[PDB]
């Protein structure tokens, strides 16, 4: 029910399996041999961490009656980010 | 309802609760995961212990700060918080060069 | 070193400024390479990163010239029977030290 | 010219 | 003569042709050097490599620190939006994203970013981008909210002081009022706690904005209270707002002896400081001209909007919101004051320029839009009278018969069916009810006019007498009711008289009209009767025509400060 | 008569007076208790303006006074574009 | 009027003469600024032999080619030692 998210640095960043199924890569990583720590070799700590937060706030939010605030993506994070993104597929 | 995490060395707990659950409660869910007994497991918010008699909204994690995309912050101890990265530091751009 | 502007301590160089434009008032002996160098710091006050300090350059020397002069108005109403003498001596001073600081404070 | 300036 | 260039002037034109090379270094110049650059990239006509830059807030955070050359920066910056760019929606975009990031940061970061939002703010506010405005103040306000002690509460009513200007010329009055109440909310907060803020420019706003709703009642109410408030250490720019918006709810509550002295010395207020090219002048200047139009004093109303629309023409660029105002003022002060020689060409070009320029801007359900629709509509249907083709008479006639309906719905969606401007557009439609020869349907109209107005503004005022005489041509000229007509023509001359004697000169159409009501009634002695007042009107006219143009009028220093508001305020 | 600039890097750019007196500042670098002159040729120690950058300054002070209200048309300073930037820095502070 | 740059070392005179004015009365113009005697200054315009006579037509540059907008450079140097040393002129800086 909790998946072992680790990171490039070693760092592990477990939340609840619901949460982690918003992206789509994720899920294909569950997916197939091997509810557990999956590699991310090539994304950073730092910026795993934001999608972590990021999951939280996509599933909490989901056809919320007022209205969403914007999810805080800093500048200096931006551009790794957005690759995170694209490679989770979130 | 206040979103958290909770580090102890590097493990990291995305898990919601309640603003009126007190402490207690919660070392339950850390103990779901890292399968450890509670009464070891110390929690530190900005290196100060948190009683089990109060609960969330009289440490200061009030729900109206404790918000999905910018959670707060509670150490854990069974403090060795290591910082995930340093991000690139990007130029100022207008600073002289 | 370049012209650029670039961050600096506004106490340093006030300090350092406070002496010169202490002497240029009471029109006394500055010389030419500290006068030539108190201009770059008139102008590296007035674009300052990341604040230009120009206002706080112009607030501090407002600060010290009504400081100035209510100094010498104190050494002037002591002197009675001779005020006369003792203002215009310390009108020429000022008179001379006030355009003198003006080309100083021109940028 | 009767109704004299529109308002 | 044959005067070099300064080596400034060279060197700016050097480093502007190597700018693509020198772009990052250009952006670390001081800030005197810095907008010189980026204007001499406007000058030749390089936007692109200048929207570049500009939508970027930190580089228009440090060339709006230039107060000297502000205004080629709203000639540069209105440029950038005609240019294709929305320069206005990224910076505040931009701004409140940024603005979002530092809530959880020090005074110190916040009181940086305000500041930045309170002259980003105040940019966009002043070159009329109103709905790009609000969303830096609603940015900005949200930072003051967050520290909820003294220091910060004078910047929450300090936003809220210009979060309902920039809902004003917006045109978003109902969120006015909330805007208005949630300033008390931070006013009341603040002055409880031993720190009394100046209400003098909030309630400036109120003048216009219940001015807006035609709430002259409750609008004099707040000018009285606004000038109560004016000190000796507010800003000219604050003082000379609160005097504007006093002038125009004295002129519309027609009392006129009050009013110039309020607007004469906010002209001379805002010549002497702001000069005679600021738009802050042109916008004195403008409303200036709406007490000129409101006491008949018409011949130099056209020549106080030219004035004002030529110094908008060149600060604030071709396509703004600024410009399409004055364009539409000066439209219906030209309608005014050539009603009578029936020739609209000038005012038709006015008056079409102010629609070109606001559908292009703001949306097509705008009120703003409405206001400078009816114009338009005005001259279309005297164009469509003047004309003697018969199938350009039917057409045109109908193409303002859209404007009117169109105008009119706009108008009654946001103020309701109770209000003067409302109540204005059915006159202008029972106007043109005359002109399209549906008499019948003429009648209803003016009575749903007179009769909301007599219920909102009273039984007599000029409004309602003036309205009047719309319904007293109908009944008497082609409709033939001439016992019906008897009392709407001597009802209109009363009060045309009560606030501007006999020598009104639109009694023109109030005597000449009574001469045609007993030219079918018999009873030709009154004929003579008031043919002779006609020639009375001709000589109370013309002999008090011949006076200095409004311009000079203020002269120099004609009074003082403090002087002004004590005279208005004991009267 | 001749004003003795001196650079950052210690370079002298000795120009008359009257050429000199052009710039805003190095009028008022001269004005004041600059007057102390060593014989008659007043120095000007630069402590920011690098030398490549300040004969481009003097060779426009002769270019203004000579072409000043000129009859014919005045040929275009000729200003590299790569000290095209450390000159625009040093043509406000010097106000030339 | 031809403008030139009389420099050496540090030093960058900045003077004008006449196209066909002498050589030996632009040494006279050095010769009040640096109170050196004109025989003791000896002009080495690009490493070139110069006379202490001549004229500024012939010497290699006319008025054109060495205009106020950028004059050409002059070499100078002084005898020491019963010697006259060869001219030492350096770039001004390296610009960034």
């Amino acid at each position: 029910m909790y998946v072992k998210l680790i990171s490039s640095d070693g760092h592990e960043f477990i939340v609840k399996r619901e949460h982690a199924l918003t992206s789509g890569t994720i899920k294909a990583m569950l997916s197939g041999p091997g509810t557990n720590e999956v590699n991310f070799r090539e994304i950073p700590s730092h910026v795993l961490s934001k999608v972590c937060m990021y999951f939280t706030y996509k599933v909490r939010y989901t056809n919320s009656s007022t209205e969403i605030p914007e999810f805080p993506i800093a500048p200096e994070i931006a551009l790794e980010l957005l690759m995170a993104a694209n490679f989770l597929d979130c | 309802d206040v979103f958290l995490m909770i580090r102890r060395h590097k493990t990291t707990i995305f898990t919601d609760a309640k603003e009126s659950s007190t402490v207690f409660e919660l070392k339950r869910i850390v103990e779901g995961i890292l399968k450890r007994p509670p009464d070891e497991q110390r929690l530190y918010k900005d290196d100060q212990l948190l009683d089990d008699g109060k609960t969330l909204g009289e440490c200061g994690f009030t729900s109206q700060t404790a918000r999905p995309q910018a959670p707060a912050t509670v150490g854990l101890a069974f403090l060795c918080i290591e910082p995930f990265s340093s991000p690139p530091e990007l130029p100022d751009v207008m600073k002289p060069q | 070193t370049s012209l650029k502007p670039r961050v600096v301590d506004f106490d340093e160089t006030w300090n350092k400024l406070l002496t010169t434009i202490k002497a240029v008032v009471m029109l006394e002996y500055v010389e030419r390479a500290t006068w030539n160098d108190r201009f770059s710091d008139i102008y590296a006050l007035c674009v300052a990163y990341p604040e230009p300090l120009g206002e706080r350059l112009y607030t501090e020397t407002k600060i010290f010239l009504e400081n100035h002069v209510r100094h010498l108005h104190k050494r002037v109403l002591e002197s009675e029977e001779q005020v006369l003498v003792m203002y215009h001596r310390y009108w020429e001073e000022y008179s001379k030290g006030a355009d003198y600081m003006d080309c100083l404070y021109r940028y | 010219q009767k109704r004299a300036s529109g308002q | 003569e044959w005067i070099p260039e300064t080596l400034y002037n060279t060197a700016i034109s050097a480093v502007v042709d190597n700018y693509i090379r020198s772009r990052r270094d250009i952006r670390s110049l001081p800030e005197n050097i810095q907008f010189d650059v980026y204007y001499k990239l406007y000058q030749q006509g390089r936007l692109c490599q200048l929207g570049s830059e500009f939508c970027e807030l930190e580089v228009f955070a440090k060339v709006l620190r230039a107060l000297d050359k502000r205004h080629l920066l709203h000639h540069c910056f209105q440029a950038l939006m005609d240019h294709g760019v929305k320069v206005a929606s990224v910076l505040a975009y931009s701004f409140s994203r940024r603005c979002s990031y530092i809530a959880e940061s020090d005074a110190a970061v916040k009181e940086k970013a305000i500041q930045v939002g309170f002259v980003l703010g105040g940019f966009l506010s002043d070159a009329g981008w109103y709905s790009d405005a609000e969303k830096v103040f609603l940015s900005c306000l949200q930072l003051c909210t967050l520290h909820d002690e003294m220091l910060h509460w004078f910047r929450a009513v300090e936003c809220c002081v210009r979060l309902l200007h920039v809902r004003n010329g917006n045109c978003k009055y109902h969120l006015g009022e909330e805007t208005f109440k949630l300033a008390q909310t931070y006013m009341d907060k603040l002055s409880k706690h031993g720190q009394q803020a100046n209400k003098a420019a909030l309630y400036g706003e109120l003048c216009a904005l219940l001015f807006a709703k035609s709430h002259y009642d409750e609008a004099y109410k707040w000018c009285i209270e606004a000038m109560k408030e004016i000190t000796a250490g507010l800003p000219v720019k604050v003082v000379v707002d609160v005097l504007r918006q006093a002038s125009k709810a004295c002129v519309v509550k027609r009392e006129f002896k009050k009013a110039e002295q309020l607007i004469k010395h906010a002209v001379y207020l805002a010549r002497d400081h702001f000069g005679s090219k600021h738009p802050k002048y042109s916008d004195t200047l403008l409303d200036y001209g709406f007490y000129l139009l409101n006491v008949d004093n018409i011949c130099q109303s056209v020549a106080i909007y030219q004035a004002a629309l030529d110094i908008r023409q060149s600060v604030f660029g071709g396509k703004n919101i600024h410009v399409a105002t004055a364009h539409e003022d000066l439209a219906y002060s030209s309608y005014v004051h050539q009603y009578s020689s029936g020739k609209f060409d000038n005012a038709l070009f006015h008056a079409e320029r102010a629609i070109g320029i606001i559908t292009h801007i703001l949306p097509e359900d705008h009120l703003l839009l409405a206001s400078s629709k009816r114009v338009k509509a005005l001259i279309l249907e005297e164009i469509a009278i003047d004309c003697h083709n018969k199938e350009t008479e039917q057409r045109l006639l109908q193409e303002a018969h859209d404007l009117h309906l169109s105008s009119l719905q706009l108008a009654k969606k946001a103020f309701g069916e109770f209000n003067v401007q409302t109540a204005k557009h059915y006159g202008n439609l029972g106007r043109l009810y005359q002109s399209m020869r549906k008499f019948k349907e003429a009648e209803e109209m003016h009575i749903k006019a007179i009769q909301i107005k007599e219920q909102l503004l009273g039984q007599e005022d000029y409004e309602v007498a003036l309205s009047v005489g719309h319904l007293a041509s109908l009944y008497n000229y082609d409709m033939n009711q001439y016992e019906n007509a008897e009392k709407l023509y001597l009802r209109s001359i009363a009060i045309g008289k009560k606030l501007f004697g006999e020598g009104y000169s639109g009694l023109e159409y109030d005597y000449r009209g009574l001469i045609k009501l007993y030219n079918s009634i018999g009873n030709y002695e009154k004929v003579f009767e008031y043919h002779n007042v006609l020639s009375n009107w001709n000589r109370l006219r013309d002999r008090q025509y011949s006076v200095t143009d409004a311009l000079e009028d203020v002269s120099t220093s004609p009074q003082s400060t403090e002087e002004v508001v004590q005279s208005f305020l004991i009267s």
